[PDB]
RNA sequence: CCCGUCGCUACUACCGAUUGAAUGGCUUAGUGAGGCCUCCGGAUUGGUUUAGGGAACCGAGAAGCUGGUCAAACUUGGUCAUUUAGAGGAAGUAAAAGUCGUAACAAGGUUUCCGUAGGUGAACCUGCGGAAGGAUCAU
RNA sequence: CGGCACCUUACGAGAAAUCAAAGUCUUUGGGUUCUGGGGGGAGUAUGGUCGCAAGGCUGAAACUUAAAGGAAUUGACGGAAG
RNA sequence: UAUCUGGUUGAUCCUGCCAGUAGUCAUAUGCUUGUCUCAAAGAUUAAGCCAUGCAUGUCUAAGUAUAAGCAAUUUAUACAGUGAAACUGCGAAUGGCUCAUUAAAUCAGUUAUCGUUUAUUUGAUAGUAUACUUGGAUAACCGUGGUAAUUCUAGAGCUAAUACAUGCUUAAAAUCCCGACUGUUUGGAAGGGAUGUAUUUAUUAGAUAAAAAUUUGAUGAUUCAUAAUAACUUUUCGAAUCGCAUGGCCUUGUGCUGGCGAUGGUUCAUUCAAAUUUCUGCCCUAUCAACUUUCGAUGGUAGGAUAGUGGCCUACCAUGGUUUCAACGGGUAACGGGGAAUAAGGGUUCGAUUCCGGAGAGGGAGCCUGAGAAACGGCUACCACAUCCAAGGAAGGCAGCAGGCGCGCAAAUUACCCAAUCCCGACACGGGGAGGUAGUGACAAUAAAUAACGAUACAGGUUGUAAUUGGAAUGAGUACAAUGUAAAUACCUUAACGAGGAACAAUUGGAGGGCAAGUCUGGUGCCAGCAGCCGCGGUAAUUCCAGCUCCAAAAGCGUAUAUUAAAGUUGUUGCAGUUAAAAAGCUCGUAGUUGAACCUUGGGCUUGGCUGGCCGGUCCUGGACCCAGCCGAGCCUUUCCUUCUGGCCAGGACUUUUACUUUGAAAAAAUUAGAGUGUUCAAAGCAGGCCUUUGCUCGAAUAUAUUAGCAUGGAAUAAUAGAAUAGGACGUUAUGGUUCU
């Protein structure tokens, strides 16, 4: 038959499941964020701590070592791309210190929220599932979006969008047609 | 059938091996020719990749060659004298390979006084002594008579070789297969091979 | 089992023809031919993966039934015919000669040649022996069998196929300082001068090439391809990179420059 | 606190006359289909083809026949392996704390325990030799 | 020098009782043999093997069970002492 | 995330298990289920049994057309277009399925064929010592039929070939053999035979260390390639074929010549393969310790057979072969591997199943055809099942696709299509349940709705809510339409419709502890029940049955079983053995394991590179000098490091054996790790990007594999050998002697 096509978990859930002191951390984190369940918040501690096993393997590397230098720019230079990572912390020892937080900072839900699009968090996802923010000229309705350096001057209202010079929705021209 | 796999063996250390799977068709065999004496009668078999083979059910005559004078004839084949393999052989007059048989020694005399102008056999009856006779007297030019003169030193035959054809039956193994090709061929024995053989036979 | 294969696995295909893995069950089976199915390049993916002329299999066939595809200077129908190594392929219709020589990443470039160059090709001498009536005869790596050749020629020499007569123009003896193009292993497609043949009676030798670089790799005899007389003097156009192997490090600062 | 007979209930496994039963594998022996090879055979069917009516003599060739070879399968026997019946016998466990006593834990009222051998409703008792894990690190 | 032991201390070990080895063991590696893997069923059944026998050696499973057990502490009790 | 927590006691510290906890490309099942992408799926039990339908056929200008077929009159009165049926050719040996057998077997990596066969493809390759073109069969067809019945076929009358069977056409010489005659010092010769290629023998070439008294290829290696001689052969094949063009020369005769192709043909090479084959490596079991050898077990000689090697088989002859380093036997709920799950590391468990290899087609066995099958959508027979029958006979093989029965805890449509991927055929055209598409599908995986924002009213500390008041937003769904597609469906786009209880209503488990969340209310009263474990329940039950409230995860959540971590409770890393389980009663002892120290060390000189700087030489970056440091060298120190010829590369002659480690090559693709890349994100995929292109242009990396084998550097560590009755080493040109080429 065909080849098969490959797939995996994108997430992983804690070894221990009732820890009051993780489960109001996560809560506290979920209810900044405007995340829908716990397991936005797993996917993000998911693929943060494989970012980490990377950058642990090559930081046992001796230094100028082929390998270290190659795949420890790469790794350095995508966290720096999508902002997750700061310009004067590209050394391979600060991606070891990231945090969570600094993931869903660039979510779009996130950052149509700080641009001023909308009123809160949780405006920002439903503005985002509805259909109504676009980045560049690219209407975008996920709201894990992971918004890239470039891309942030250009997160703004579609333009066919009622909040964004599109015609009145489907409400408004029911009301105002009658 | 017949099968040449080595599966249906015990192995080396003597443990029976389980059956690893059905019979193939390109490990088979097939049943011996049994070569006999007698009017020619052979058969083709088609084997693998649309070759042939050809089994020789009875052969009469054969190709032998005399290989101190370098030359060939097609001689008839008289009997089975001994066999290295199977005594039942030679019982039942069957050819095979390496089978020590006697054959018609009368195209090998005929070459042999033809190129050298001498007899064999060196018997002392009446017809031998005309017929030593009738080949010295017989009518060349005096060229031909030169060109055996100079044949002349190297036509004297070893004296085992020379006694056969007397008899008008020399000795021969057999060199081709028979039962694989169809023909029975072989080379007339000569020297210490020869002598071997001699001890065999008369015991 | 009970005869030969007809079918091939689009995962057992060999991979350097570059198939995806969702396209489908099956890959082209090379015919037989001049080349081994490993190492050859069958004209339907020539003519739709890498061209990208014919949108399918079934248009690749058409084209091929017009009489356009030559290899080697004569028209094949064939297409899963297996070109390879050093072989020509003209489409006069598009004015177009191609030669497949492998780029340094171990694939068959798609490597543009004039219609003067498209009038030879070369191989590499396999074995010389002598043929019926005493004839002495040599067989080249694609197949081929010249009678009558030049009586210095030997093994793993290289002679100039004149490719519309099929006669030997001339020939290369192995020898060091030859230019060499690697054929197989994980070298494949790189470029270098014979430094020194390593004998091992029995087994196989092993050639040591040093690259324009200075990089000294080793490789199999059986691998090696002479391509010239001598350094920077190929008889047969390069393709683009000249065989040099660069680092990934090398590979994407050179990327970063072209691009800005 | 606690031990063991004995009595009731349930469950599990064991032994057990029945030359028990059933299923499967391997195999001796006997019989042996069929194909293949071989041996003749020669329905009919062409003339090497010759013949003043045609007698030949050349080839092809079906059924069938002879002897081999590979050998399915069956019958008998043996053996191996896996399930399973069984009068009766002897255990174990669980349940309840039913009967008899009080063997152990205190010097447990004869210190206890080990090996061995007898005896005895039952725990157990006794002999011989050990151990302290003793109730003595000592006169 | 070799033994049979003993006294003190605990650097050290141990759950502790205690231990000059039961130390040099998470700072884990001198060499090597044997044995154990919760309590019962059970050193039982079966097979083998040794034995005159008694028995020895080898040796399960079904099933059952939440503890059984080690060392020490306080108390209670003793047909133990003061 | 290299983690633990509850349970023995009146309390304590332990051993130790039980229980809890998390994952599973791991199965079942319960409850629940809105959207997008992706997608497993009658393996487990029964390789059990199967109704029905389909799954393998195939024609170009170029094998054979008098269809009494169609079509048109056309370059055509031999045929000529198209074209059923048949003969011929090829394929049907691929694919697809399944995992029963199978434990040095398969298989993996690595070898070999100087040990063989090979349709086809691709190159070469054939002047060989009636011909203006040979025969007689047969099908389709026509018309006589027989049987109940089949893909049954029989008489009779035709007729063809690239079918079948035969058969000529040719270079120039030259060489060899026999040899009447002749010359007559050994020459000349008329006339006869033989020459290509295959077959089968026998005998010869197939050389190759350098001066003095004519050739000869390859290999590490051959009796190799190849050639020659003498013969041999139920005599191999060296075109009695087919389509398109019709040209050139005149000696204008159906004159002689000739262009591109089809198909075929011998041998060699090549390719696709096949068959054997070297080395090393498999789970449990000793309640399996000896096994094999009648009647092949190990070896030798000869033969037979085979495509070929080989006890593969036969005859004769030896008595061997394996084994505590586990042979042999037994078990496997065993096809092997790539791989999968879990994993700090080391490991443990799984692998019927998308790729590779093997095996099988109800169970055995035997074969035909063919290049290739011991083939089963081929045949023959037996056994077991099983179908029709007019009772005489005939026909079977779903572990192919779909479907049915049965089995069970356990698994989907008797659907559409060759459009894609590819395969087959005489082939641009036909066929393909291979494959693709849709259906069923909570196997797993990805993304992701179930609301958002204001005003009042209050509470509250400039703003977070708690309520009753608004106007916006949107997709779930429905739909014109277009797109999609072979045609559809769906997705993506998008008119009109589509939300206040936005009833367009989220569930599954819990609330004593472990373990997050009630000492609320009612019911029962050691009952009913709960409770993985500890425990709760006998009239105020934080535990049962309910209501309320709350907690956890959520389109998912629970349960059962297996497995992994937790488990340092299998311990090599890394356990324990005085008393918790456990040092044999004590010595000896073979295999196994393990075994004291010691043999070139130090010193000196020159030099290359890279790190830091100093220099600074700065548009972070580049040079000698200087300092140290770190690696590599090369000579000299009494000096290992092979040795000669051409002259560090190429051509010879010698060599203690390992283990170990470095480097290199190899270890298929998929999978894993990983580089690049806005699939709208992501799982994925291997794409893609450029001012918009009658085209330009980055890519499709790279690591890891690891035992065995291969090449290589190093000589510590650990083995091994050497000169003790000297049978020892050097004499390169030491002195003779014996030989051999
Ligand atoms: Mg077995
Ligand atoms: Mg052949
Ligand atoms: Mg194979
Ligand atoms: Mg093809
Ligand atoms: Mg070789
Ligand atoms: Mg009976
Ligand atoms: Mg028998
Ligand atoms: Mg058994
Ligand atoms: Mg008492
Ligand atoms: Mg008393
Ligand atoms: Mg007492
Ligand atoms: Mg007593
Ligand atoms: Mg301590
Ligand atoms: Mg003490
Ligand atoms: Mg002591
Ligand atoms: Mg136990
Ligand atoms: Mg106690
Ligand atoms: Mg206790
Ligand atoms: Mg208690
Ligand atoms: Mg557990
Ligand atoms: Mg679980
Ligand atoms: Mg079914
Ligand atoms: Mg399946
Ligand atoms: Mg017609
Ligand atoms: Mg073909
Ligand atoms: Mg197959
Ligand atoms: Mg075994
Ligand atoms: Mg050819
Ligand atoms: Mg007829
Ligand atoms: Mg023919
Ligand atoms: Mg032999
Ligand atoms: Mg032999
Ligand atoms: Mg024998
Ligand atoms: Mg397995
Ligand atoms: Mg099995
Ligand atoms: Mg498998
Ligand atoms: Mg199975
Ligand atoms: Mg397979
Ligand atoms: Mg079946
Ligand atoms: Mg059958
Ligand atoms: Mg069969
Ligand atoms: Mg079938
Ligand atoms: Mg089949
Ligand atoms: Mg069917
Ligand atoms: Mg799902
Ligand atoms: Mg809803
Ligand atoms: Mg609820
Ligand atoms: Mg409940
Ligand atoms: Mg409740
Ligand atoms: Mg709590
Ligand atoms: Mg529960
Ligand atoms: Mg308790
Ligand atoms: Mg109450
Ligand atoms: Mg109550
Ligand atoms: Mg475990
Ligand atoms: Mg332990
Ligand atoms: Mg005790
Ligand atoms: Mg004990
Ligand atoms: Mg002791
Ligand atoms: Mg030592
Ligand atoms: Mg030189
Ligand atoms: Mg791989
Ligand atoms: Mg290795």
């Amino acid at each position: 038959p065909r080849a098969p096509r490959t797939y995996s978990k994108t997430y992983s859930v804690p070894k221990r499941p009732y820890e009051s002191a993780r489960l109001d951390a996560e809560l506290k984190l979920a209810g900044e964020y405007g995340l829908k369940n716990k397991r936005e918040i797993y996917r993000i501690g998911f693929q943060l701590s494989k970012i980490r096993r990377a950058a642990r393997d090559l930081l046992t590397r001796d230094e100028k070592d082929p390998k270290r230098l190659f795949e420890g720019n790469a790794l350095i230079r995508r966290l720096v791309r999508i902002g997750v990572l700061s310009e004067d912390k590209m050394k391979l020892d600060y991606v070891l210190a990231l945090k969570p937080e600094d993931f869903l900072e660039r979510r779009l839900q996130t950052q149509v929220f700080k641009l001023g699009l909308a009123r809160s968090i949780h405006h920002a996802r439903v503005l985002i599932t509805q259909r109504h923010i676009a980045v560049g000229k690219q209407i975008v309705n996920i709201p894990s979006f992971t918004v890239r350096l470039d891309s942030q001057k250009h997160i703004d209202f579609a333009h066919n969008s009622p909040y964004g010079g599109g015609r009145a929705g489907r409400v408004k021209r029911k009301n105002q047609g009658k | 059938g017949i099968s040449r796999d080595s599966r249906h063996k015990r192995s080396a250390t003597g443990a029976k091996r389980a059956q690893f799977r059905k019979k193939r068709k390109f490990e088979l065999g097939r049943q011996p020719a049994n070569t006999k004496i007698g009017p020619k009668r052979i058969h083709s078999v088609r084997t693998r990749g649309g070759n042939q083979k050809f089994r020789a059910l009875r052969v009469e005559t054969g190709n032998f060659s005399w290989g101190s004078e370098g030359v060939s004839r097609k001689t008839r084949i008289a009997g089975v004298v001994y066999h290295p393999s199977n005594n039942e052989l030679v019982r039942t007059n069957t050819l095979t390979k390496s089978a020590v048989v006697q054959i018609d020694a009368t195209p090998f005399r005929q070459w042999y006084e033809n190129h050298y102008g001498a007899t064999l056999g060196k018997k002392k009856g009446g017809a031998h002594a005309a017929h030593a006779a009738e080949v010295a007297d017989a009518k060349r030019s005096r060229k031909v008579e030169r060109k055996l003169a100079a044949r002349s030193g190297a036509a004297a035959i070893e004296s085992a070789v020379d006694s056969q054809f007397g008899s008008g039956r020399l000795y021969a193994v057999i060199s081709s297969r028979p039962g694989q090709s169809g023909r029975c061929d072989g080379y007339i024995l000569e020297g210490e091979e020869l002598a071997f053989y001699l001890r065999r036979l008369t015991a | 089992a009970r005869g030969p294969k007809k079918h091939l696995k689009r995962l057992a295909a060999p991979s350097h023809w570059m198939l995806d893995k969702l396209s489908g069950t099956y890959a082209p089976r090379p015919s037989a031919g001049p080349h081994k199915l490993r190492e050859s390049l069958p004209l339907v993916v020539f003519l739709r993966n890498r061209l990208k002329y014919a949108l399918n299999g079934r248009e690749v066939k058409a084209i091929m039934m017009q009489q356009h595809v030559q290899v080697d200077g004569k028209v094949r129908t064939d297409t899963t015919y297996p070109a390879g190594f050093m072989d020509v392929i003209t489409l006069e219709a598009t004015n177009e000669h191609f030669r497949l020589v492998y780029d340094v990443k171990g694939k068959f470039a798609v490597h543009r040649i004039s219609a003067e160059e498209a009038a030879y090709k070369l191989g590499k001498v396999k074995k010389v022996q002598l043929g019926k009536k005493g004839v002495p005869y040599v067989v080249t790596h694609d197949g081929r069998t010249i009678r009558y050749p030049d009586p210095l020629i030997r093994a793993n020499d290289t002679v100039k196929i004149d490719l519309a007569t099929g006669k030997i123009d001339d020939f290369i003896k192995f020898d060091t300082g030859r230019l060499v193009m690697v054929t197989g292993g994980r070298n494949l497609g790189r470029v270098g001068v014979i430094v020194h043949r390593e004998k091992h009676e029995g087994g196989f030798d092993l050639v040591h090439i040093k690259d324009a670089l200075e990089n000294t790799f080793v490789t199999r005899l059986s691998n090696v391809f002479v391509i010239g007389t001598e350094a920077g003097k190929p008889w047969v156009s390069l393709p683009k990179g000249k065989g040099i192997k660069l680092s990934i490090s090398e590979e994407r600062d050179r990327r970063r420059a072209q691009q800005g």
